[PDB]
């Protein structure tokens, strides 16, 4: 006997507020969550179906294996499929490029015209020579006059370091729809995909990608800590897996050397939800509870303390 | 800034220093 | 079924001359699937109301197109005529709860499905049973880019506008005190134009440490003239992008940064039964306007400075109009789903074709065809 | 330019404000933190399970 | 002397000087750490 922790044992003991029944708690003992093999249920799903489990509570990803066999509540978790990837002039100065740039030739232009005016000490040669040599460090009475010059020159030189000074103070894949995910010979350095085997990932990459699938079984992993350990050696280039773990490793990683790719790419956004039994006199209940912790404000204190993370942008 | 005030005061009494220094040899 | 006029999602246009509408390609050549609507002619109450044969077209009627390929569906598309979502209003003997809307003419018997975007609450979901949602989109911050400019436009020093003033003295009088000091053991002007010279970058003992004193206090001068320049550009940030609700500066509002809702959203409900947002009550109460329209026009026109409102169309606006942009992670998220009668027997084959179209890619290839359009 | 980005990113670190540092949220191993054993302080954060 | 070596590393102001005016990388040196330290410290 020992006591179970957790964002999920939180959510039972907030549901059994409302509902106000006692509930036992038990883990796994077939491996994984499993999948269909052979016509029979293993896991979650295979505890649920024989009737060992009425309700099903964890880390349980929705495809379309499970709506068909066992209902369940609303998902009250964000997951699907996501990718986990390690880290890796004109904008410094003049951004329209065009205004200074020909302001500085018409200005030496109109201060050779009025030196040659000055005649009443060459204008072509020595005229353009003093001006560039006045303004940038590297190099009678009319010259000392029109020296006023000097006060712009600085201003601009100014101005410039200045902004080089404080112009430097500081994805890839973009989502399964990139070719680079389909053809892994396009690139000299092999692709090396992770994914966790007896999962709901493999299935739902066999339905849509089966040619993929038979590149993908040439890198099998035995667990996410593993797949962590990869990528921060660099053994593995990306990794696929549930969302919602993705995300709160690279929220809560060291270093901030591995992030996701934008919002909005997961291939499928799905949810969790709790695998109740076929007819249960509890679906009426528990998605009315649910609602009501999501909608109502009983979410966002475990969100605070079990979801979010650091390295944001 | 008042250390700007302060620092260019600094260098001109050394600066007016100097001179009568220089004056008086 | 029933389906409300959202922009983002459904297209409500009138027909032509012959009763149907014109057909159009999108950017990739396809057919844009439209089916016949029927709705009121005017939306605004107090009108001459004819149910005029409407076009819709969008996202979510793509998707009752295909659920109704797959699970052999015929259907006639309607309009709202309450023009809302759902709720609950008060009439004679007001303490009985009648819905109005979408919700009320589900439960009235006028309608057997409700393909549209209506959110998922516990209160609607007592007496309408809801599917599984296409996409999970929650109320995000939404505020007004602008192209960054530098903010130090000023003239004559940035603050002590007597410096100029100073120095110039300063020029004066080391002028003359080096034409004093030059009748020791050159006349009129050579002594100010020196002094120009080597304060400026252009072409016996008294002169030497002169020279050196006047080159220490050049020195300075531009070495603050850069130094300030630095300072400036620094901080010429304006403002950082609220992260989301965590941001500090949201949780203190002020008069330089204001943002509120409208009145009674549910976004409104929502923040009633936050005690932590007694900061957040004490200013928003006093910001909200009549309709969301009328709110984003007055972000538009620099009222507001913030706004908070649903992603599925503060994003849309975003994408049609570059000039606002979306802000903030998420916070409080939510999702759509349909709207069915508590015995309706196609809940399990719609929730399972809703859950095969996911899994198959057709819910991003939709919201690429319907929501993200001419991205800034 | 170089040297001025360098002197603007020469601080080393910033000083912890309290327990909501976001630094302490997540220790590595460039900066190490702990109790001694069992501690007022070790029994206050058993109980704390986030 | 004096004037050339308080006018070579500051921008106010044969052989031998040439060979000697290697000073000049010390100088830029120098006045870079200078014009950095002031921006820099404020
Ligand atoms: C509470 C807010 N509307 C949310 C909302 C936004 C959008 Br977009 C679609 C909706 N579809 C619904 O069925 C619903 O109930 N709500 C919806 P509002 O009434 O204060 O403007
Ligand atoms: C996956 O399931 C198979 C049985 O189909 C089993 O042989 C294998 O050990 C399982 N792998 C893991 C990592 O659980
Ligand atoms: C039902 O759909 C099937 C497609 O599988 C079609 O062959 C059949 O004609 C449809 N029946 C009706 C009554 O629409
Ligand atoms: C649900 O779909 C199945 C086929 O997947 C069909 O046999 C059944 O009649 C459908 N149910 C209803 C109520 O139409």
């Amino acid at each position: 006997k020992k006591c179970c922790k957790g964002f999920c044992i939180d959510i039972l003991k907030k549901l059994s507020r409302t509902v106000k029944f006692t509930y036992d708690l038990y883990l796994v003992t077939n491996g994984k969550h499993g999948k269909k093999v052979n016509n029979v249920w293993n896991g979650m799903i295979g505890e649920v179906v024989y009737q060992r489990a009425v309700m099903a509570v964890g880390s349980l990803t929705i495809n379309e294996e499970r709506s068909e066999v066992v209902d369940f509540s609303v998902p009250f978790v964000e997951t699907g499929i996501s990718v986990m990837v390690s880290r890796s002039l004109e904008p410094f100065s003049a951004s329209v490029w065009v205004m200074m740039f020909v302001m500085l030739l018409i200005v030496s232009a109109i201060a050779v015209f009025v030196f040659e005016y000055f005649s009443p000490s060459f204008t072509i040669g020595k005229a353009i020579w003093l001006l560039w040599g006045l303004v940038f460090n590297n190099s009678t009475t009319s010259k000392i006059m029109v020296s006023v010059w000097a006060f712009f020159a600085v201003i601009f030189l100014a101005s410039y370091t200045a902004n080089l000074a404080a112009f430097m103070i500081q994805d890839q894949v973009t989502g399964l729809s990139d070719k680079k995910f389909q053809r892994p010979h396009d690139y000299s350095p092999p692709f090396r995909f992770g994914t966790v085997p007896n999962g709901s990932t493999e299935r739902n990459i066999r339905n849509n990608y089966p040619y993929m699938h038979q590149y993908m079984t040439k890198f099998n992993q035995k667990g996410v800590e593993d797949a962590l350990v990869s990528l921060k050696t660099g053994k593995l280039d990306a990794f696929i897996y549930d969302a919602a773990v993705l995300n709160y490793k690279a929220g809560r990683d060291e270093g901030c050397k591995l992030v996701t790719i934008g919002s909005g790419y997961i291939f499928a956004t799905t949810g969790y939800g709790i695998a109740l039994q076929k007819g249960s006199p509890w679906k009426r209940q528990i998605d009315l509870a649910l609602l009501q912790f999501v909608g109502d404000g009983e979410m966002e204190e475990l969100e605070t303390c079990w979801l979010t993370g650091i390295c944001h942008n | 800034d008042i250390d700007n005030m302060a620092g260019v005061f600094y260098m001109l009494a050394a600066a007016m220093a100097l001179s009568l220094i220089t004056f008086i040899w | 079924i029933v389906t409300i006029h959202q922009e983002p999602f459904v297209y409500v246009k009138p027909t032509l001359s012959d009763g149907t509408c014109k057909e159009e390609f999108t950017v990739n050549g396809d057919p844009v699937k439209k089916v016949i609507c029927t709705g009121p002619n005017d939306t605004s109450p107090g009108s001459p109301r004819h149910t005029v044969p409407q076009c819709c077209y969008g996202f979510c009627i793509d998707l009752l197109i295909k659920l109704a390929r797959t699970m052999n569906f015929t259907y006639e598309v309607h309009l709202v005529a309450d023009g809302k979502f759902g709720t609950q209003e008060r009439v004679n003997n007001s303490n009985k709860k009648e819905w109005n809307g979408m919700m009320g003419e589900l439960l009235s018997g006028q309608a057997d499905m409700i393909v549209a975007p209506l959110t998922i609450n516990n209160e609607r979901a007592q007496y309408i049973e809801f599917s599984k949602p296409f996409k999970y989109q929650g109320l995000t911050i939404l505020v007004k880019k602008e192209i960054p400019r530098s903010t130090l436009d000023s003239f004559m020093q940035p603050f002590q506008s007597t410096l100029w003033l100073l120095v110039g003295l300063s020029v004066h009088v080391v002028a003359v005190m080096l034409y004093l000091l030059d009748r020791f053991s050159l006349t009129l002007s050579s002594a100010m134009w020196f002094s120009w010279g080597v304060l400026l970058n252009s072409g016996s003992f008294s002169a030497r440490i002169l020279g050196m004193v006047w080159a220490g206090f050049a020195m300075i001068i531009v070495a603050s003239y850069t130094a300030n320049l630095a300072a400036f550009l620094v901080l010429d940030r304006p403002e950082e992008r609220i992260t989301g609700i965590n941001d500090p500066r949201l949780r203190n509002p002020s008069d330089k940064f204001i943002y509120a809702t409208v009145k009674q959203s549910s976004v409104d409900i929502y923040f009633r039964r936050q005690v932590c947002l007694s900061t957040m009550y004490r200013h928003m109460e006093k910001h909200n306007y009549e309709s969301a329209a009328e709110a984003i026009q007055a972000v538009r026109d620099n009222k507001l400075h913030a706004f908070i409102w649903d992603s599925a169309v503060l994003e849309f606006e975003a994408s049609q109009k570059c000039d606002l942009v979306t802000t903030g992670e998420l916070f409080f998220r939510s999702g759509f789903g349909i709207g069915m009668r508590k015995d309706s027997p196609w809940k399990q084959n719609v929730s399972l074709s809703i859950l095969k179209s996911h899994e198959n890619g057709f819910m991003e290839d939709l919201d690429k065809t319907w929501v993200r359009y001419q991205e800034c």
